[PDB]
RNA sequence: AAUAAAUAAGUUUAAUACCUUUUGCAGCAUGGACCAGCGAUUAAAUGCCGGUAAUUAGCAAAGUUAAACUAACGAAAAAUA
RNA sequence: UAAGUCAGACGCAAAGCUACAAGGUUUCGCGUCAAAAGGAAAAAAGUCCGCCAGCGAGGCUAAGGUACAUAAA
RNA sequence: CCUAUGCAGCUUUAGGGCAGGUUAUUAUUCAAUAAACUACCUUUUUUCUGGGACGGACGCUCUUAUUAAAGAAACAAGAGUGAGCAAUGGUUUUUACUAAUUAUAAAAAAGAAAAGCUUAACUGCAAUACAAACAAUUAAAGCAGGGGCAUUGUCGGCAAUAAUGCAUUGAAGAAAUA
RNA sequence: CGUUCUUCAACCAACGGAAUAAAGCUACGCUAGGGAUAACAGGCUUAUUCGCUCACAGAGUUUUAUCGACGAGCGCGGUUGGCACCUC
């Protein structure tokens, strides 16, 4: 009788000259109207995300067969295309987290603090429990 | 809420049960006090209307108009208000006429501190 | 847990630290043979009966049923 | 607390893991033990037992035992007897030349250790020590505690 | 992410494993993991009713770490206010601290250039020296090291305080590490009344077999102190220190090499090592050489007698480096940002005393600045004129004459600005 | 966008610009608009001068004892306490509260706008220089209570606030500036004995 | 809705009660004939968040209960010698 | 504020449904009422002007008016 | 007449029970058990809706009008779906090819078909974002291990937009305790 | 006997699903509420109904005597409807 499907927000998220950081989504689309340019990626559903620190750019290209192609680019900070820019981006990522924590305040906790320690699997932290809970280092051999 | 003493002090001149019956008088007292707030505001509008009518009547006896007088006073830099002008027309006809002649004809003799410079 | 829900729990006195409670019988040297009870499985079914259930899981109290006679 | 009928709080799974029994012990840090010794509330020239810790004020109320943990940089030896200990504390004390011993006490034995006067004033014999601990606890204790501890020089 | 609300950074596994544990000490970890002055203030404010002397000692020590992060500038307002509040707790617990806690407290407050009140500083000193220092025996090497340097930086010059402290520490000197002994030697040199005491000789003798364990920074400081303390080299430390420097000339950082090189030159032991000394300076000149070390390099090279060479104009680059530091100009190049060049830290006003010393040293170098269009000393004096123009209030009759003498010596006396 | 939750986009953009500025120095170091910014001024036009007015009222002495007044044949208009009055000797006027005067004191009023008699009239434009009116301060009183009441039907709103205004009373003694018409002169003593206590 | 603001005392102008309930009530929507007296968020235990103090608290009377605290990276070198 | 609210109404301007009807109904942009006294149009919730701390027989204006009722050519 | 945390009486092949009689089985010299028949006891019998009943509908996708940012309702309108594929997945080579889907101007260094080898339709983690009352739902650089095809690139299922179900209870494989 | 990991299944399609399961009558009816909601009357609307004007085609056959139409506009509030504004 009635009914409606849940809305999908297709469209761009950033314009020309806006700053982005790695992992941020730039475009949500149903079909490949826009193609990935430099310093970007594409998901299996045609979602375009940034892979470096820089500013968003838009460009159009005319192909050999007379079709029009549209790209999305991310430009480095000072137009630096050298391979040394990657390490600068890594430092900027660490700095950005520090800025956010300072603005938020101490009472917006970003890590858990339980009365027990989480198990370790394959050298990383795991959220799955072990069959038995034991204090670390409170037992001797045999 | 007003007390019994306050209610009956206000309602001492009311008619019938409104004088000594608390429920009847209390509603009559509150409505009357509401009338007073509106009355004080309207008094200021009514009195100014009366001043203008008296001024206009005096002006037309000589062949003039109220609106012509108000404009004429401002050109001469005379700042007499309507309350004073209304009283002049009623009780001081000669002084009221002198003001009109100065505005219309400007034939008054000027006065200086040093009569003989 | 969402901030609005968490404050209500804290306001009511929720202070649990572990998923379950420790067993004093497991401390070495403090085993009492008299107070022996086989370990049981914790029940996960909430009491949702609107007559004798938890007041926090029903909107209002319902009248009790009749006894067999 | 009623949310209108959605009952969103009971839509989460249940966990049944049992926490370790050692959460019932009193925890004592190695850095706190040293501070008492430096201030002069503990005698570091003789063996330190849980009775001395209780009287000195390091431990507030003991029902089961004391757990020693943490890292500290020591310059003098210490000989301490506790019920449980981690590996960080053992290395810290032994680095300076000390000795850490885990002692096994029962319910009755622990009372005699802490409050011997409670038995002598009534002319009662002290509780007797245990013979041995269950094999399931192998690797948890080094020796069986004696109700009157044998103090030594350090 | 998925765990927290929009904009909240995700957890760090390293921090998470520290806070999630079966052991107590939550408040100590929170203050130790604070990343800014404001964050630490909030932790103390919300935990006021449970603070203890151990918490106060750590809080004052953290001020040392926060200051290090915020380098390239003086102490900021939030740091100063936080230190002031901590002092009230020090007074409250002044009678409950241990020797170790007092040592940490003084070190932290000293690193921030904070002067403890004389009445409170006296109380802290009394705690350490009470009972003739019999409680000092129950302390580790680090506690003793911070006691000596912490109080020396504060300026406590009580003879009885130092006499008792020296007596108790004397028997333990042979068993301390090389770095600990070097710190003690630095304090002895600064205290005149201990110059010729047996304690100074005992320290020097104890350091003889531990020279090889000294760190590059402590090694440089020990050589400096030993030169002034024992000019006769009776203990043999100077001989051993010089031998190690010769063997490991290129194995030390630039700053340590410059300090050691200057000490050798003033000791009149110069040898034909200038060729080896010049190359490291030019190789690393834009970094590892602040204003103070730049002056030290000039004095050592000038005293040694090295002359400008066509291949390596060391004096020319030093003038450019000096001008860069005075002006404070920064560079946005990726290499400079990643290299953490000192010149990009910003602008830091320098004392006029250093400016006069640098100007005199450049004049004594013997190079011209004005006459030639591109002279080695041109950039420095051009920057000097600009900097002085903005701080005329500090110029007096003596300072003007001192610069005028330097300007005439280099060859600029026409009353005109430098070409560059 | 459909959600009513406030957006955090401005916070996310600010954190990115702050991080870049913190670590990467800028290339430019000056701004011309800042360099030539001039001193702050109050306005760009000359100030408008004010128009002088005669003094409102000033004390000149006190009254010694009981007196009597007779009627005269002159009148005038005087501005006082924000309103104008037509006065003749032996009149009583009521004004707002006047500060700095006491009972049994004589005051001088100089803002005279009109003077008249039975043979001549003088008009000020807007004030007459060289004219004045004398009066005696008789009372500083609180007027009758005025009851102020407000109510809103069906809104549970009611307010009562009685008040008492402050006012001052004066009695006119003499009008100076215009001569009476021939035959209208008052040839006998008229006013009180005044002790002069204001010499400038 | 029986009053108000004024007046030369002749009069003139302004002005559809209150409560409850409603998108909206002079309401042809609800309740009250009037007066006096009586008539409705109180007490205990526990928890959370502010304010004001003590500077651990209770017993006992040189010894015991309750609470609280208890390792995080030992990182500074400011010597015009 | 771990509070109240989750019955809304009309004007101008659009679209769906109805009959390019309804003081109809469903969304949407602005405003007013609700919770807003005072002035103009006859009385005047939603239109036009404009937001009341109190008193006063001072003055200038808005919308709207200027042969009588009714202030002003 | 409609609306309730509604009440009562009555009816039955609506659910459950055996507590009188009858009937069946068994046991001791008025007894015990019950998927039966009669009697009795107790409980249940949605909401939306141009008033209610009758009829119709309830999850999830695409498209139309309210213009060319997103979002936006009615018992408004026009069409799909509660799957399929052991290859129709992954990856290399060749070229007289450039289609089809419920619907649709996707796409040329891309796809389809043909030929070969394969199981990444993995194990343990994850910065940062889209969306969003919450629960859940969506995209994803990167790190370690073992692999596939190439020979230094890609693979954490399928052109994309639907093919789904919380917790509880029950069951299976393995491992750790007691 | 209990715990963890790897996984699946049933009724939940009234599809945020739980008091394990589970149909009706009342005109013999009862209580608590609403003009938040219907039946009679009033109100708004005028599709429909009715009337008039234009239109003069077509029947009568010289006549618009009389009858009378496609189509368009306007009016009425008396026919059949729509809405739910007043009173439970
Ligand atoms: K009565
Ligand atoms: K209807
Ligand atoms: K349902
Ligand atoms: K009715
Ligand atoms: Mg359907
Ligand atoms: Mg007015
Ligand atoms: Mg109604
Ligand atoms: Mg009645
Ligand atoms: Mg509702
Ligand atoms: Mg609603
Ligand atoms: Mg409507
Ligand atoms: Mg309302
Ligand atoms: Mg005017
Ligand atoms: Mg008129
Ligand atoms: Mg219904
Ligand atoms: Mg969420
Ligand atoms: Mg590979
Ligand atoms: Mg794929
Ligand atoms: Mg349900
Ligand atoms: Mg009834
Ligand atoms: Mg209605
Ligand atoms: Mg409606």
């Amino acid at each position: 009788q009635g009914g409606k499907s849940h809305a999908k927000n297709w469209g761009p998220k950033f314009g020309d000259g806006e700053i982005v950081f790695p992992g941020m989504i730039i475009m949500r689309q149903k079909q490949g109207i826009y193609s990935p340019g430099y310093n970007v990626g594409r998901g299996r559903d045609y979602t375009i995300f940034a892979k470096t620190v820089g500013y968003v750019e838009y460009s159009k290209l005319k192909t050999e067969r007379g079709k029009t192609r549209r790209y999305i680019h991310v430009v480095p900070i000072n137009d630096d295309w050298s391979p040394e820019y990657q390490k600068l981006a890594d430092e900027l990522v660490v700095r950005r987290a520090e800025v956010k924590r300072q603005i938020l305040g101490h009472h917006v906790h970003t890590e858990p603090a339980f009365h027990f320690s989480l198990p370790q699997r394959n050298g990383n932290m795991s959220w799955l429990l072990n069959s038995v809970h034991k204090f670390p280092g409170t037992t001797t051999l045999a | 809420t007003f007390s019994r003493e306050q209610v009956f002090t206000f309602a001492k001149n009311f008619t019938g049960r409104a004088r000594n019956v608390y429920k009847v008088a209390l509603r009559r007292v509150e409505r009357g006090l509401q009338h007073s707030y509106v009355g004080r505001k309207e008094k200021k509008r009514t009195i100014r209307s009366l001043w203008i009518q008296r001024i206009n009547a005096g002006c037309r006896e000589h062949g003039f108009a109220y609106s012509a007088l108000i404009n004429g006073l401002n050109q001469e830099n005379i700042q007499l208000n309507r309350k004073v002008l209304s009283e002049l027309a009623m009780h001081e006809p000669d002084s009221f006429k002198a003001v009109l002649d100065q505005v219309r004809f400007m034939k008054g003799q000027e006065i200086y501190a040093n009569v003989e410079p | 847990l969402h901030k609005a829900y968490a404050k209500k729990l804290l306001k009511l006195g929720f202070k649990r630290r572990f998923w379950t409670d420790p067993d004093p019988q497991m401390v070495p040297g403090f085993f009492d043979p008299s107070k022996y009870k086989p370990r049981e499985r914790l029940n996960g079914k909430p009491n949702l009966r609107p007559d004798i259930g938890c007041p926090a899981l029903r909107q209002s109290q319902r009248p009790l049923k009749k006894l067999p006679r | 607390l009623y949310d209108g009928g959605q009952l969103g709080l009971v839509k989460f799974p249940v966990t049944r893991q049992i926490p370790s029994y050692e959460v019932l012990y009193n925890q004592l840090g190695v850095s706190k033990l040293v501070e008492f010794i430096q201030l002069g509330l503990l005698d570091h020239t003789k063996t330190i037992t849980m009775k001395e810790l209780l009287n000195a004020g390091c431990v507030s109320s003991l029902k089961y035992g004391v757990l020693l943990y943490g890292n500290v940089s020591l310059s003098f030896p210490i000989n301490i007897e506790v019920t449980a200990c981690d590996d960080r504390a053992r290395r810290s004390i032994e680095a300076a030349g000390g000795k850490v011993t885990r002692v096994y006490y029962t319910k009755d034995g622990l009372e005699g250790l802490l409050f011997p006067k409670r038995f002598t004033d009534k002319n009662l014999p002290l509780p007797r020590p245990a013979v041995a601990w269950h094999p399931k606890f192998d690797g948890k204790f080094d020796a069986v505690g004696q109700i009157p501890p044998v103090y030594e020089a350090v | 992410g998925t765990i927290f609300n929009t904009g909240v950074p995700g957890p760090r596994p390293e921090v998470a494993q520290k806070l999630s544990t079966e052991y107590q000490g939550h408040i100590l970890r929170m203050i130790s993991l604070a990343e800014s002055a404001s964050e630490l203030d909030e932790v103390l404010w919300s935990s006021k009713k449970h603070l203890r002397p151990v918490h106060i000692a750590r809080s004052c020590l953290k001020l040392e770490y926060l200051r290090t992060k915020e380098k390239g500038r003086e102490v900021s307002e939030p740091i100063k206010n936080l230190a002031s509040e901590l002092e009230n707790y020090v007074e409250l617990y002044s009678t409950k601290f241990t020797i170790g806690q007092v040592s940490q407290l003084v070190r932290g407050l000293s690193s921030i250039r904070r002067n403890i009140q004389p009445d409170l500083l006296l109380k802290l000193a009394a705690v350490v020296v009470a009972d003739d220092g019999r409680q000092v025996q129950l302390a580790n090497e680090m506690d003793c090291r911070d006691l000596f340097f912490g109080f020396f930086s504060q300026g406590f010059d009580n003879e009885l305080f130092w006499k008792r402290l020296s007596e108790s520490v004397l028997p333990r000197l042979p068993y301390f590490n090389a770095d600990v002994v070097s710190t003690v030697l630095r304090v002895v040199s600064g205290l005149r009344f201990l110059h010729n005491t047996e304690f100074a000789h005992a320290t020097m003798t104890a350091l003889v077999p531990k020279v090889g364990d000294l760190s590059p920074a402590r090694l440089a400081d020990a050589f400096f102190s030993a030169s002034l303390l024992d000019p006769t080299d009776v203990s043999g430390l100077n001989a051993k220190l010089e031998e190690r420097f010769l063997r490991e000339f290129t194995s030390f950082p630039i700053k340590d090499t410059v300090t050691m090189f200057q000490t050798v030159t003033v000791r009149r032991h110069s040898t034909p090592e200038l060729a080896a000394q010049v190359a490291p300076l030019v190789a690393a000149q834009a970094h590892q050489l602040p204003v103070r070390h730049l002056r030290r390099a000039l004095e050592g090279m000038v005293t040694a007698g090295w002359k400008d060479t066509a291949e390596i104009p060391l004096y020319a680059i030093l003038a450019k480096q000096a001008a860069r530091l005075v002006l404070g100009k920064q560079s946005a190049a990726t290499s400079a940002i990643l290299g953490k060049h000192v010149d990009n830290q910003g602008y830091q006003r320098t004392p006029v005393q250093l400016l006069r010393q640098l100007a005199r040293i450049f004049a004594n170098t013997g190079l011209k600045a004005g006459p030639g269009a591109n002279q080695p000393l041109a950039p420095y004096f051009a920057a000097l004129q600009r900097e002085l123009e903005g701080r005329l209030a500090e110029l007096d009759e003596q300072v003007t004459d001192d610069f005028a003498e330097s300007f005439k010596k280099v060859g600029i006396a026409e009353g005109a600005r430098v070409q560059i | 966008v459909r959600t009513k939750l406030p957006s955090k986009r401005p916070f996310l953009q600010t954190a990115s610009h702050l991080a870049v500025n913190s670590l990467v120095p800028s290339v430019r170091t000056n701004r011309w608009a800042d360099l030539i910014k001039g001193p702050a001024v109050r306005s760009c036009i000359p100030e408008i001068p004010e128009v002088p007015k005669p003094s409102e009222y000033t004390t000149i002495g006190t009254i010694e004892g009981p007196y009597t007044l007779n009627l005269e044949r002159v009148f005038g208009v005087v501005e006082l306490a924000g309103s104008q009055y037509k006065v003749t000797p032996d009149d009583v006027i009521f004004t707002n509260l006047l500060h700095g005067i006491e009972v049994n004191e004589v005051v001088m009023l100089e803002r005279v706008m009109l003077l008249g008699s039975r043979s001549n009239t003088i008009i000020g434009r807007p004030y007459i220089p060289g004219a004045c009116v004398l009066a005696a301060v008789e009372e500083h009183f609180l007027d009758g209570t005025v009851h102020v009441f407000k109510r809103k039907k069906r809104k549970r709103y009611r307010r009562y606030k009685p008040t008492r205004p402050m006012m001052t009373t004066l009695r006119i003694l003499k009008v100076l500036g215009i001569d009476p018409a021939p035959g209208d002169e008052l040839g006998i003593p008229s006013g009180p004995v005044i002790k002069i206590t204001n010499t400038e």
